[PDB]
């Protein structure tokens, strides 16, 4: 009678459930629902895209979370401007490290690279930006943040000072501050074998309907772009 | 009008160091990636050193490997390129080009054709730099350029008014290491009492301009 | 690393000929290719990116082609207006690299040299120097030999030449001739003539 989904993507070859969760390119694809749902991987494990520091945040389980979800689709559509954000101008960051099937470039389409024009140099002053409720009816609102962080003299090449970054967020009553790291960064691991000073920590954020998002952030961060909107519950096992 | 000029050519003997600079103008500067490529006078095309849209990703050639240097500044819309312990073969024309692509890449994919470059200026690897020594000469005229020494170097005539049926000869390598070039024009028989011509000469490392009449 | 070598090096072709180059890559390159113009003496312009998208705004008649190991470029139709150098270059990964080049030269003209004799100035005799003039201009060939005589006497090695190339209005190659001396030498012989291989003449101090 029914049926299961152990891949959150069928047609998504070469994509592990982490690849297609954090919206790498080439592995966004249709991600239908399924009732009964197969947990699989007790460590969700990467391959592709910009290194991520897996441990500094909670984002291991994201899509054992979704799995417990029935119906699954990405966002349609973009959540903020991101080049109009607070703070300066901002240039939509792009990466060779994160190919795509027309060129070598490419970036996750759930989180942005945000990068301040060279006519940023400047004594700075903490930010906010919100962060809608863009998903239909029921359909929960799981918005995907970071931010990036490279060496002590590449931070500086790309930002105003060597000095870490502050970020925090908080929705749903639940508020969690983060500070970047500078140098001597782990084994690049779950990467595509590029070298990279820079490391990406990646966290998420849940927002019942009509709940507001708030982001507080510094220089360096990854704000979203497509967002998970996820309903009703998926029998898990 | 969209411009790349180069500046800061002249001389400079072995093993020196220089600044080079690139000027931009009309368009985004912002958006695209930059290369430098090097060209010895009549000969093929090697390159330098490129660098992304951002200062976050540099690359050099294996031939200036730790020698030069790339930056730029996108606020002040200027490119520049320095350069370290000059060796006797970089001796060449060097030329500031922007790429076509606007992809702000960040990674080591980043580079792609020209689509624009400015005229170069050249780079010269050691004695002092000479002023040149002008001369004048259907009928036909001309003038030349003898005795100096840095191969940077144009003639105008009539202050630039004439460029149709004028041939602008290369410089010629005497035994004495001097350059030397002549550029002449064809004219009608009648032109020698009715237009005074004139020929305009400049040298830029000795700041040297000498415009003589026949 | 990459390195690119081209084919033909030297091309002459006749007018409004189909004239073709290839580029062929060291190791393999998917469709990573560019290709440019360059006259002698003025900046380089580009043509073909990214194996055979025109660039906007150059005329329609070029065009190239490629893929994998083996890439083409192409004229279809020749305007005199065509003559340069043409490279390839790739971007793919590290260090771009250019081929050794091709250059290109036309092979439809005979027109004859016009040919013209300058005496030297008063006003370089004044330094203690002097320097004739044996000029060649417009002519096709460029295969040509052009000697001097002073008095009947073979000047040798004391002659100097330039490439004067030729300018894109269906014209050709020219020449000029500069001889080097000294003041002594100089006022020690009365004719001066260059012969071509017609000569013209004149005499030190006459009009
Ligand atoms: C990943 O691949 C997809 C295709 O599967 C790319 O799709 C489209 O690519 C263009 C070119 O980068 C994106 O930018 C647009 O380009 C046009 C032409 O230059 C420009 O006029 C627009 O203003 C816009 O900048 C386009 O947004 C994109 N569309 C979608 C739906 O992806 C995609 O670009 C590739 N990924 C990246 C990061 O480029």
């Amino acid at each position: 009678g029914t049926r299961t989904r152990g891949k959150l993507c069928p047609d998504c070859l070469n994509c592990t459930d982490l690849d297609v969760a954090l919206g790498r390119p080439m592995c966004v694809g249709t991600t239908p629902s399924a009732k009964a749902s197969i947990l699989h991987e007790v460590r969700p494990v990467t391959s592709g895209c910009f290194p991520i520091m897996h441990d500094r945040t909670k984002i291991r389980q994201l899509p054992n979370l979704l799995r417990g979800y029935e119906k699954i689709r990405l966002s349609t559509q973009n959540v903020i401007d991101a080049e109009k954000a607070p703070g300066g101008p901002y240039r939509l960051g792009t990466s060779g490290s994160c190919p795509n099937a027309t060129s070598k470039i490419g970036f996750f389409a759930t989180m942005a690279w945000a990068v301040p024009k060279d006519n940023y140099k400047n004594a700075t002053n903490p930010l906010t930006v919100e962060v809608p409720y863009i998903c239909t009816e029921g359909e929960d609102q799981i918005t995907v943040w970071g931010f990036h962080s490279d060496n002590k003299i590449q931070m500086k090449s790309l930002y105003g000072d060597s000095n870490p970054q502050k970020f925090t967020s908080s929705a749903n009553g639940v508020t969690t501050h983060y500070v970047s790291q500078i140098g001597d960064f782990p084994d690049q691991t779950e990467d595509g074998g590029l070298p990279q000073s820079g490391r990406i920590v990646v966290d998420y954020m849940m927002q019942k309907p009509g709940k507001t998002g708030t982001i507080v952030y510094q220089r360096g961060v990854l704000l979203p772009q497509k967002v998970w909107c996820a309903s009703g519950r998926s029998k898990v096992i | 009008e969209v411009q790349l000029v180069e500046s800061g050519g002249g001389l400079v003997q072995p093993g020196r160091s220089l600044r080079l600079s690139c000027a931009a103008s009309g368009f985004t500067f912002d958006d695209y990636p930059m290369h430098w490529v090097r060209q010895v006078p009549g000969k093929g095309l090697e390159w330098v050193s490129s660098i992304n849209w951002n200062g976050g990703s540099t690359d050099h050639a294996d031939s200036v490997k730790g020698r030069f240097t790339i930056s730029r500044d996108n606020a002040r819309n200027s490119l520049y390129l320095e350069m370290n312990s000059l060796k006797s073969e970089d001796t060449a024309l060097y030329y500031c080009a922007k790429d076509l692509r606007a992809s702000s890449s960040m990674d080591y994919y980043y580079y792609s054709g020209m689509d624009v470059w400015g005229q170069g200026t050249m780079v010269t690897v050691g004695a002092s730099t000479k002023g040149p020594s002008v001369f004048p000469l259907t009928a036909a005229l001309g003038c030349l350029v003898k005795d100096y020494f840095p191969e940077p170097v144009t003639v105008s005539w009539n202050s630039g008014a004439l460029t149709s049926g004028v041939h602008t000869f290369p410089a010629v390598l005497q035994s004495s290491g001097l350059y030397s070039l002549s550029s002449v024009v064809t004219v009608p028989s009648s032109s020698l009492g009715t237009q005074t011509y004139i020929c305009n000469v400049n040298h830029k490392p000795s700041n040297t301009k000498v415009d003589k009449r026949v | 690393d990459i390195q690119m070598t081209q084919s033909p090096s030297s091309l002459s072709a006749s007018v409004g000929d189909r004239v073709t180059i290839t580029c062929q890559a060291s190791q393999g390159i998917n469709n990573y290719l560019n290709w440019y113009q360059q006259k002698p003496g003025k900046a380089p312009k580009v043509l073909i990116y990214d194996a055979s998208n025109l660039q906007t705004g150059v005329p329609s008649r070029f065009s190239g082609s490629g893929s994998g190991t083996d890439f083409i470029f192409t004229i279809s139709s020749l305007k005199p207006e065509d003559v340069a150098t043409y490279y390839c270059q790739q971007y793919e990964n590290v260090p771009i690299t250019f081929g050794q080049g091709t250059r290109l030269d036309i092979k439809r003209t005979v027109a004859a040299p016009s040919v013209f004799i300058f005496p030297p100035s008063d006003e370089q005799l004044k330094s203690g120097t002097a320097s004739v003039v044996c000029l060649l201009n417009n002519f096709y060939p460029r295969e040509a030999k052009v000697q001097w005589k002073v008095d009947n006497a073979l000047q040798s090695g004391n002659s100097q030449e330039s490439v004067t190339e030729q300018d894109s209005k269906d014209s050709t190659y020219s020449l000029s001739s500069t001889l080097t001396l000294s003041k002594a030498d100089y006022e020690k012989h009365k004719v001066y003539a260059c012969e071509v291989t017609v000569t013209k003449s004149f005499n030190r101090g006459e009009c």
